[PDB]
């Protein structure tokens, strides 16, 4: 995260933190949606232009962290993958369209203060609040520019822009899964997600109800911060029906 | 980089 | 799903983060 501040203990107790075992490394941000399911990004999984293709064995989840890279003994726990699913959509040759991914633990992790579920939203609550202006909040572990790295979980609040602009400021076809978040360069405020933190959680907190919402899921950037340029989420309410269905199979 | 993971986990 | 979205150390205890305010700020 650029430009953002340490999180206070507790802030998101749903952030997951994607490890690779050997060598051992972030690799992604992610979230808990449930005692037994995390939501990240596809191309933290599946990037065939890189020779990404990774399997169940070889990643694991750290849920409840603050600090990048200690081993918080008593407050964060580990868990194994059992099955990956990744959208059948996901287009990774062009504009990673459908950029989204679900992870089942092996075990249902037990909650605490540090480890709590996000809600996904429904159709009224992101109609009311994915709107031009209306600011979320970005969270993870990745780098601290785009040319360095944190000690613990940063955290930047970022407003969406209008679609038009989002799309005005790139060569890359933007669809209807994806919407985009950032300042513009006469607004001063600056701020963005860089690379590690992809996966992680674009969150709302609703004023009807006081709940935290995962709106979007940190997909993709070019270049981290940059005046004019804005980073760009996947739309999770717009892949809900595919979420549903997986949760529901499985 | 990154503190040594207890074995159980790997 | 039942108690999603509110945190332990924050909504639960009726206590505030430190920037949470500039959101419902934005929510015109
Ligand atoms: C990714 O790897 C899995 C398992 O090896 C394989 O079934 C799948 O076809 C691969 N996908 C691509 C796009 O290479
Ligand atoms: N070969 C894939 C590719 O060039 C690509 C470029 C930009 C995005 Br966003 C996603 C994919
Ligand atoms: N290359 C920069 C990077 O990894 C990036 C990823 C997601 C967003 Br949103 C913004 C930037
Ligand atoms: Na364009
Ligand atoms: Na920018």
């Amino acid at each position: 995260i650029v430009e953002g501040s340490d999180a206070e203990i507790g802030m998101s107790p749903w952030q997951v933190m994607l490890f690779r075992k050997s060598p051992q490394e972030l690799l992604c941000g992610a979230s808990l949606i449930s005692d037994r399911w995390v939501l990240t990004a596809a191309h933290c999984l599946l990037y065939p232009p890189w020779d990404k293709n990774f399997t169940e064995n070889d990643l694991l989840v750290r849920i409840g962290k603050h600090s990048r890279t200690r081993y918080e003994r008593n407050i964060e726990k580990i868990s194994m993958l059992e099955k990956i699913y990744i959208h059948p959509r996901y287009n990774w040759r062009e504009n990673l369209d459908r950029d989204i991914a679900l992870m089942k633990l092996k075990k249902p992790v037990a909650f605490s203060d540090y480890i709590h579920p996000v809600c996904l939203p429904d159709r009224e609550t992101a109609a009311s609040l994915l709107q031009a202006g209306y600011k979320g909040r970005v969270t993870g572990w990745g780098n601290l520019k785009e040319t360095g790295q944190p000690s613990v979980l940063q955290v930047v609040n970022l407003p969406i822009v209008e679609r038009p602009v989002c799309k005005d400021s790139t060569r890359i076809r933007i669809t209807d899964n994806m919407f985009c978040a950032g300042y513009k360069p006469d607004e001063g405020k600056r701020g963005d997600a860089c690379e590690g933190d992809s996966g992680g959680p674009f969150v709302m907190k609703s004023p009807f109800n006081n709940r935290w919402y995962q709106m979007g899921i940190v997909s993709w950037g070019e270049g981290c911060d940059r005046d004019g340029k804005y980073g760009f989420y996947t739309h999770v309410f717009r892949l809900k029906k595919w979420i549903q269905k997986v949760i529901d199979q499985f | 980089d990154f503190e040594e993971i207890p074995e159980e986990y790997l | 799903e039942a108690d999603c979205g509110l945190r332990p150390l924050f909504e639960k205890k009726s206590l505030e983060d430190k920037t949470e305010r500039e959101l419902l700020e934005s929510y015109i």
